RNA sequence: CCGACUUACCAACCCGAUGCAAACUGCGAAUACCGGAGAAUGUUAUCACGGGAGACACACGGCGGGUGCUAACGUCCGUC
RNA sequence: UCCUCCUAAAGAGUAACGGAGGAGCACGAAGGUUGGCUAAUCCUGGUCGGACAUCAGGAGGUUAGUGCAAUGGCAUAAGCCAGCUUGACUGCGAGCGUGACGGCGCGAGCAGGUGCGAAAGCAGGUCAUAGUGAUCCGGUGGUUCUGAAUGGAAGGGCCAUC
RNA sequence: CGUCGUAGUCCGGAUUGGAGUCUGCAACUCGACUCCAUGAAGUCGGAAUCGCUAGUAAUCGUGGAUCAGAAUGCCACGGUG
RNA sequence: UGCCUGGCGGCCGUAGCGCGGUGGUCCCACCUGACCCCAUGCCGAACUCAGAAGUGAAACGCCGUAGCGCCGAUGGUAGUGUGGGGUCUCCCCAUGCGAGAGUAGGGAACUGCCAGGCAU
RNA sequence: UUCUUCUAA
RNA sequence: GCGGGGUUGAGCAGCCUGGUAGCUCGUCGGGCUGAAAACCCGAAGAUCGUCGGUUCAAAUCCGGCCCCCGCAACCA
């Protein structure tokens, strides 16, 4: 909550200012995160699902709702039904404590980071990017593991327009460019 | 939608009522106050109310939102059912869990004489 | 030839043909050949009277048409008795009431229109007239 | 959230090369040593440079004189 | 050919109309789905028949905010 | 047809049974219902026997 | 690799205008049918029970239709 | 043979070697109850990931869903999840529907015993309508009802069932 | 003597980028060489097939002719054997 | 009694959308916190509990507005019961019934019971 | 064990 | 009118209760031969007749069609 204590004080006092909000209710804030891996390919077996579900557990510090198919597609020969994916909502205080964590360790650890996209904030300020491997945290081990996942990461959040989001995330110097 | 979601998850016990002419005790309950209202069979009129938006219960009360003010309203409807003649009545909880200060008020309306 | 690409059925019912007609007023060209009989235009019909009306303008103005053959018509086979099932889907007709407007046309004189429109009216079956766009 | 799901989330310390000492809580369990921080992180100074175009006139120019 | 077929005729409708006076446990309508509900003193049977519970005179009438069509038996 | 018929033996010793059809090719654990034995007068648990 | 543009080429959705439907309906009659009340009228014309049957090859005409070719002194139903 | 729609003429019914489709099952949960939930499609953004998996937002408002044909229903959902369960109870049944009849159907309530629910209540299978076979003869279990001098027994009856 | 310790590896060196040297009026097509980086295929080769009887095969370097520059070819030479 | 709000109905779009405006003493909403009651096929989002620092941003309520949805005559037209007629695949006459669509227009609901707040 | 055929001057 | 069939270049399997394309010969590339055969090695290829529907998905299931092969078209 560090970041939570963070936006209270000085984000707040920021926003306020340079948009000219008439209450403070008003403001941007973000809500959820959302973790998803799609692992498309455990559908040859469970245990590659069930080693990205412990995998991403230990990312965000959450058991992962395993989620399935909506509806069944015969491109990706799949049926309705079938374990899929797994996501993580982060909210409250493990909200902020992963989101220190994104923009201080891991996003620095990515190889050949040269910025994010401002082109991102799927037109109603929801901030959306996706991350090519897993030991960019460093909550993953990389001799215990063997093979390279990838997830995406999803910052939801109460910015009415597309601009107000990408200057919240501005507030908490998230690298765009 | 919370409002709305409430009502869809109430109107079928209420309609289930509605044609069983059973006269009905309505909980209703916001975070700060909770409300209570015997309403007859034909559903347009009421016969007894309390809540904890009246002065004479609510001062003597430390929070108006918790189970122990919960339990004091719905004493004291079961008090004024009874002075009218109110016995047997059915609980409406109205959408929300049968749980907490919905529960602490049936409980504290079976207790002090309402038959349900 | 003016046929259905899909229909929701193959065969249908011959039903009746009275009653006044809809597609009264001239709507979208200027002039009109209107229907004074009753009866049915085939696809055969509306596809001859059609190519009468555009030789006879040399491709000149805009042809509406404001009708479409949708209901098929079945006829048995010679030499078949009349039991055994309805026969098979032939060809298709429009049914046509008083007052239907058949075609339309613009982008020509009036005379024109006339001499284009008799010559599309000696196709087709029933009695016919000419009309012109009225105001309201 | 529920009591015996989730993984332990214990509060641990992450140091880097420019001692940016930073206490988080994490699912590591032991200490934790960093290379690169976002303080510290080549993004602000170290990426501009990284472009490196450079001129083919001024590579002619250089290589003599006329 | 092959349209030789057909089922036997389920003999649905309203057996008695509005104003009329029944017996409990009188079948007023029967129908597949619920076309007509079920009012005061009138059940739903197993396959949506509407018969009535009490003694009475018939009363249909549009209730609700679908305006769905309900049947009632009135006291007599 | 796969779906075969069986019978529910009443355990309360009369010879009293309920009858019944299960698909014993997906179901091949035997069928236990507590039901209503009309000769006892209480509620006593099924077993599955054979239909014979 | 990105494409560049234009072209007597087609075109979803959407919008406006316009038709069609036995197996379309956000509309909807006349009649018919069911129930109630009331006169007048009718040799109870009504119903129940019992004794005896015959008949179950129909025809044409009107109207509403299927079928056929809106052919048949055709065929198959409803109604008179 | 059976179900659904049209023909069928706005109650019911209504024929043809008329127009179109299905059924001869499935389910110990896909039943009961309590609690909760709400679709299709499209748009934008996002690692592998692509027309199409999963994720986040928005439009949309049932164009989806119903074990299966069609039609009528369905938001209080009958659609979809989970908990506990066996009412897929036995004896009855006022009163109606439908048939020439055999028969078929709907049914509040009552007695017993039960499940779920705090309770009001709900449950005598499933959204409804197809998934079926008379009688005879014979088998099995139950039942002293009968038992050809008498006591048994055989056989028969009744109940369940094949 | 030390090192690697069975791996596509400290094996293999193709390919390609950058920077150069030299020859030559002139190295774009189209030279050789060097440096830094890059690190393909390849883990002993199907049917088939070649050479060789002693300083031979096998392997290891050396030189010359041609030639401004430009060989893994050719012609010679010895080592180990 | 007036105003405002909450609850439960009546009624079921003249009652619905949209657009603009406006409300926080109370009420309501978001909200604060959650070891517990309770809850997440992960998540205090929801559900629930303990509360009252903030705000009416959203939601909701209210006011305005004809972009719609909706309502909707009168007259005519279609159909049609009975009787009659013709040129009889379809129409006409007498009489009775009389649409739908469209037009003029209406239209930004109405109302009951109880409770609370502020006024009178 | 089987094991064929080849034009032009 | 009723049956059966339509599958690499050719001839035929697989068509089976819907998720999965085979063989032979031919064809290509080598090898052997003075050369061509035969032989040896290594190869590859199918929108499953068409057209609709059912389905998450059709060579497959259903319907319609086309082509072909059968059978029957009788009684006066
Ligand atoms: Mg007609
Ligand atoms: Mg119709
Ligand atoms: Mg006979
Ligand atoms: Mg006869
Ligand atoms: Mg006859
Ligand atoms: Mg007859
Ligand atoms: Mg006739
Ligand atoms: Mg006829
Ligand atoms: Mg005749
Ligand atoms: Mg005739
Ligand atoms: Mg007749
Ligand atoms: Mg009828
Ligand atoms: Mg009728
Ligand atoms: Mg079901
Ligand atoms: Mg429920
Ligand atoms: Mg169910
Ligand atoms: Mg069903
Ligand atoms: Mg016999
Ligand atoms: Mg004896
Ligand atoms: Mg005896
Ligand atoms: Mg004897
Ligand atoms: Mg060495
Ligand atoms: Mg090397
Ligand atoms: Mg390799
Ligand atoms: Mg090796
Ligand atoms: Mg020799
Ligand atoms: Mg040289
Ligand atoms: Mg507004
Ligand atoms: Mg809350
Ligand atoms: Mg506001
Ligand atoms: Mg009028
Ligand atoms: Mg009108
Ligand atoms: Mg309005
Ligand atoms: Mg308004
Ligand atoms: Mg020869
Ligand atoms: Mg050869
Ligand atoms: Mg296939
Ligand atoms: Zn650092």
């Amino acid at each position: 909550a560090k970041l939570h204590d963070y936006y209270k004080d000085e984000v707040v006092k920021k926003l306020m200012t340079e948009f000219n909000y008439n209450s403070v209710m008003q403001v941007p804030r973000v809500e959820k995160i959302t973790l998803n891996m799609g692992v498309g390919e455990a559908i040859a077996d469970k245990k590659l699902l069930d080693n990205a579900a412990a995998d991403l557990a230990a990312i965000s510090g959450q058991k992962p709702l395993i989620t399935k198919a909506r509806k069944s597609v015969a491109g990706f020969k799949i049926r309705q039904g079938y374990p899929i994916g797994c996501k993580v909502t982060l909210r409250g205080e493990r909200m902020w404590e992963f989101f220190e964590r994104l923009i201080t360790i891991a996003v620095p650890r990515i190889r050949d980071f040269r910025g994010l996209s401002a082109k991102s904030f799927d037109g109603r300020g929801n901030y959306s990017m996706g991350v090519r491997e897993q030991i960019i945290f460093p909550e993953i081990d990389y001799d215990k593991v063997d093979r390279v996942r990838g997830l995406d990461i999803t910052i939801t959040t109460t910015a009415k327009s597309d601009e107000e989001g990408r200057a919240l995330l501005a507030a908490f110097d998230f690298p765009f460019r | 939608d919370k409002k709305s979601a409430r009502i869809r998850r109430a109107t079928r016990a209420r309609r289930k009522l509605q044609e069983l002419g059973a006269t009905r005790l309505v909980v209703h309950r916001t975070p700060r106050h909770i409300y209570a209202q015997v309403i007859a069979p034909n559903g347009s009129e009421v016969l007894v109310a309390a809540s904890t938006v009246e002065k004479a219960i609510a001062e003597q009360l430390k929070y108006t939102g918790n189970k122990d003010a919960a339990a004091a309203v719905g004493k004291a409807v079961a008090e004024r059912a009874l002075e009218k003649g109110i016995k047997d009545v059915s609980f409406d909880r109205s959408g929300f869990q049968y749980h907490g200060r919905v529960q602490a008020l049936a409980d504290a309306a079976r207790e002090a004489g309402l038959q349900f | 030839m003016l046929q259905p690409k899909r229909t929701k059925f193959r065969k249908m019912h011959k039903g009746r043909n009275r009653g006044l007609a809809q597609g009264t007023d001239v709507s979208f060209g200027s002039f009109g050949l209107k229907a004074v009989g009753r009866g049915r235009l085939t696809a055969r019909q509306i596809e001859a009277a059609r190519r009468a009306m555009t030789r006879a303008v040399k491709r000149q103005g805009k042809i509406w048409i404001r009708v479409f053959p949708d209901k098929p018509i079945t006829e048995k086979p010679l030499a078949v008795r009349m039991g055994k099932g309805k026969g098979n889907v032939e060809y298709w007709v429009a049914l046509i009431q008083p007052g239907k407007v058949l075609y339309e046309m613009d982008g020509v004189p009036e005379e024109l229109a006339r001499e284009a429109f008799k010559l599309a009216a000696a196709k087709l079956p029933i009695k016919t007239t000419f009309v012109t766009k009225t105001v309201m | 959230m529920k009591k015996d799901i989730h993984p332990k989330y214990e509060e641990i310390t992450a140091s880097c090369s420019c001692g940016n000492v930073m206490k988080i809580r994490s699912t590591v369990g032991h200490d934790l040593n960093l290379d690169v921080c976002s303080k510290c992180h080549p993004f602000f100074t170290g990426k501009q440079r990284d472009v490196a175009t450079g001129g083919r006139v001024d590579r002619f120019n250089k290589r003599f004189n006329i | 050919t092959r349209n030789g077929r057909d089922s036997e005729a389920k003999r649905l409708g309203v057996k008695r109309f509005g104003g009329e006076s029944v017996l409990a446990g009188s079948i007023i309508v029967r129908q597949r789905g619920t076309k007509f509900h079920a009012g005061a003193n009138v059940g739903c049977g197993r396959d949506h028949t509407l018969f009535a519970k009490a003694d009475g005179k018939v009363k249909f009438e549009v209730k609700g905010p679908k305006n769905r069509k309900f049947i009632s038996i009135e006291a007599e | 047809g796969i779906r075969e018929k069986i019978k529910l033996v009443s355990s309360a010793g009369t010879g009293h049974f309920y009858t019944t059809t299960k698909n014993k090719r997906t179901k091949p654990e035997k069928l236990e219902l507590k039901k209503f034995d009309p000769v006892v007068r209480q509620h006593v648990i099924y077993k599955e026997a054979k239909i014979k």
